[PDB]
RNA sequence: CCAGGA
């Protein structure tokens, strides 16, 4: 509903991006496998 | 209050420190072209210049040796040893 | 001929001025680089 | 190689053995004032100013940037940057006085503030000499 | 014949085994230093990078293009560019190799030392072409490109000798021995119960005669006969490592005489 | 403390030291851009002034 | 990251020898030490350079410009 | 650190190439020198006097 | 402060 501000996510946690990604979709968001 | 010449009681020899001063003095001196007081045999060094000069006894420099107590003992260049 | 700056993802030229906008034509992303100087650079091969 | 001293084959180190690569990554970014009083990235003249770095400005283009291949040596100004005042005050960015490299990779992106943002990666390499430690 | 002699135990376009009798170990110890450091060849000197996508440093690059061998047969009819008249470079002291390549593959695409083009005109002379002894005829691999991954430089190599710069040592590896059987006793065996069994025997002892324990040591016995192995790298072909060598070593001492002859 | 018994001091050098077989007990090597920084103000003497000059 | 042309310590050169190793040891299934022997490296700093080598390039590569 | 008259020693120059600080290897223990990446601080006299204070 | 070097 209301917005509480904004908190910093840690890398490969639940909440990030590249938890779920695979070694393919890593080299393409140019992140290291 | 200045020990007489007679009454002095110092190392009749030249301390390292003395020595070291003096050439230090003499080179400086002798490189603000101050006038050379022997024959330079070839040397161009003010320090080689300052060593001769020690070592003929030709630098006109006195020796003021603080006592402790303020009083001091005048000890020319020419009269201390050099055993250094 | 001239690319003043090139696209970071899609790699697509751009060549941009001053004041007239910092993205990209299609993708979205502000990225963007620069693109190597014409006046050759010269190694010494050791 | 006495009291934890080496030898190394400076043949070997002609072949490759422990040559390095170095970058390091210069920033700089236009600061906006209240009023819209913004910075600028420009190459600087004299223009009243004066006031800017002893260094080669002349390998900066229009943009304040130097194209990345050009070959940075001392105190070469690597990123132009101006700031006026109520002209051109200096807000030039140049290598780090002891480095030299060649330029790698020139980055013009913006801020979470929509300011002009830049990132300038430098690059060297870096070949076993002697108080090098192993 | 004369003085030393060499007595050739094995040949190839690589690989010169022999024996080298009635020589001073200086003599033949100068002429290994020699053939390591001191004889000429061409290698690539400056790159001029046009264009470069690569995955690797315009520099990382440079680099092994000097590394990679090219024929310096006709090494001596190339004059050094700073001995030359020019500026810079010229056709009498250089050669221009020139070098593009791009991913038109979808798969990986390789680049060789085979890539390297000649533009110099080379007045007819054995001279800077990329050694290939690459059994598939590639040479040297000097990068790898993907898709839009271009790679457009120009090369000028030079003439030169490896102490100015290991590229232009036109040997690998020279082994060198002599006395298998300690007869000389330049060394001092380490062991733990016998030196004998504890250290392997040299091939080179089927060449010599064993001491025989129930003889006096030769103090009076010193150093002929070296059993050596010449590589060569490419660049020059072996019997012509071992004579330019020779050559150079006595060309060396030339110029001390003509120097006294000088003063 | 920190500015009157110790101070920050011009004529100063510093860099990575190694040993050497080959200098003297008394000597310290030197590096070229190190001795090419560091500076003697020597004063102009008829003894030094031909060298003087030289350097200049 | 990308085969050493010459080894280091001799120089002999190794460039061309990374897929001819490679190649004898997938289509060969042979085992490094006889690889390495069969394409002549001797010596074992001539054997360290390729048995020891991490072609970084290939991972390099995966990512697109 | 100079916990030592012979922490700080007066020594004759030595143009050479190459970054390093080279001693000979006899005068390390004064200093408690090695080659394991040890630093060294040099001074420059600027007087005849001072000069004459080093080497005396 | 933080991180490091002898
Ligand atoms: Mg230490
Ligand atoms: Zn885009
Ligand atoms: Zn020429
Ligand atoms: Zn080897």
């Amino acid at each position: 509903k209301v917005f509480i501000g904004r908190l910093p996510i840690m890398l490969r946690s639940k909440n990030c991006y590249l938890s779920e990604a695979t070694e393919s979709d890593l080299y393409k968001l140019k992140e290291c496998p | 209050k200045a020990i007489p010449k007679d009454q002095r009681a110092t190392t009749p020899y030249m301390t390292k420190y003395e020595r070291a001063r003096i050439l230090g003095t003499r080179a400086l001196q002798i490189s603000m072209n101050a006038p050379v007081f022997v024959d330079l045999e070839g040397e161009t060094d003010p320090l080689r210049i300052a060593m001769k000069e020690l070592a003929e006894k030709k630098i006109p420099l006195v020796i003021r040796r603080y006592l402790p107590d303020g009083s001091f003992e005048d000890w020319s260049v020419e009269e201390l040893i050099v055993d250094l | 001929a001239t690319l003043k700056y090139i696209c970071a993802e899609c790699s697509s030229k751009l060549s941009l001025s001053r004041t007239d906008a910092v993205r990209c034509k299609d993708c979205g992303h502000r990225i963007l680089l620069k693109a190597r100087t014409k006046r050759l650079v010269q190694f010494e091969a050791r | 190689n006495q009291e934890d001293s080496m030898i190394m084959n400076q043949s070997s180190i002609d072949r490759g053995l422990f040559r390095s690569l170095f970058f390091r990554s210069y920033m700089d970014q236009e600061k906006k004032y209240g009023m819209s009083i913004t910075e600028t990235f420009e190459k600087p003249q004299r223009t009243n100013t004066l006031r800017m770095k002893h260094g080669t400005y002349d390998k900066l283009d229009d943009d304040g940037l130097i194209a990345p291949g050009v070959r940075v040596s001392g105190e070469d100004v690597i990123i132009g940057k101006t700031t006026p005042i109520s002209s051109k005050r200096d807000a030039s960015t140049p290598l780090r006085s002891t480095e030299n490299g060649i330029v790698d990779q020139v980055l013009v992106t913006t801020n979470q503030d929509g300011l002009k943002f830049v990132k300038v990666r430098v690059r060297t390499t870096k070949i076993p000499q002697i108080g090098d430690k192993f | 014949e004369e003085g030393p002699q060499v007595k050739i135990r094995e040949a190839s376009k690589d690989n010169v085994d022999f024996i080298l009798s009635n020589v001073d170990l200086a003599m033949a110890n100068s002429l290994r230093r020699v053939m390591i450091a001191e004889i000429p060849t061409l290698a690539i000197d400056s790159v001029e990078v046009e264009t470069n996508t690569t995955v690797l440093a315009d520099e990382f690059i440079a680099h092994r293009l000097g590394l990679i061998p090219l024929q310096s047969m006709d090494i001596e009819q190339l004059e050094y560019s700073r001995d030359c008249f020019c500026e810079d470079h010229c056709d009498k002291c250089s050669v221009v190799l020139t070098l593009q390549a791009f991913g038109e593959s979808e798969s990986t695409t390789n680049v060789y030392s085979k890539d390297l083009v000649i533009v110099s005109n080379l007045m007819g002379r054995n001279i800077g072409h990329p050694i290939i002894q690459d059994k598939e005829g590639n040479g040297v691999l000097i990068c790898k490109l993907r898709k839009g991954q271009e790679l457009k430089l120009t090369c000028v190599a030079k003439k030169g000798i490896a102490k100015e710069h290991a590229k232009w040592g036109p040997a690998a590896a020279i082994e060198f021995e002599y006395d298998p059987w300690n007869k000389l006793k330049h060394t001092d065996y380490w062991y733990e119960q016998d030196s004998a069994k504890e250290w392997p025997q040299s091939k080179n002892c089927e060449y010599e005669d064993p001491p025989n324990e129930g003889d006096p040591f030769d103090y009076k016995a010193q150093a002929d006969t070296f059993y050596m192995n010449v590589e060569s790298v490419g660049s020059i072909p072996v019997d012509q490592v071992v004579v330019r060598g020779i050559d150079t070593l006595q060309k060396k001492v030339a110029s001390i005489l003509l120097a006294l002859t000088q003063m | 403390r920190g500015n009157l018994m110790g101070k920050r001091v011009d004529f100063s050098a510093r860099t990575v030291i190694s040993g050497d077989p080959n200098l003297e007990l008394d000597q310290v090597g030197v590096p070229k851009s190190i001795a090419k920084t560091l500076t003697y103000p020597e004063v102009v003497t008829p003894y030094n002034i031909d060298r003087l000059t030289q350097l200049v | 990251m990308i085969v050493p042309v010459r080894c280091f310590s001799c120089g002999k050169v190794v460039g061309d020898k990374w897929e001819s190793y490679l190649n004898l040891l997938q289509e060969d299934e042979l085992d490094e030490g006889t690889a390495l022997s069969r394409l002549g490296l001797k010596r074992y700093c001539c054997r360290r350079m390729i048995l020891t080598h991490v072609d970084l390039i290939e991972k390099f590569l995966r990512y697109n410009p | 650190p100079s916990l030592h008259k012979m922490s700080m020693m007066a020594h004759r120059v030595k143009v050479i190439p190459y970054s390093t600080f080279r001693l000979n290897l006899s005068v390390t223990s004064p200093y408690n020198a090695d080659f394991d990446g040890d630093e060294m601080n040099l001074h420059v006299p600027q007087s005849e006097e001072t000069r004459a204070e080093l080497s005396q």
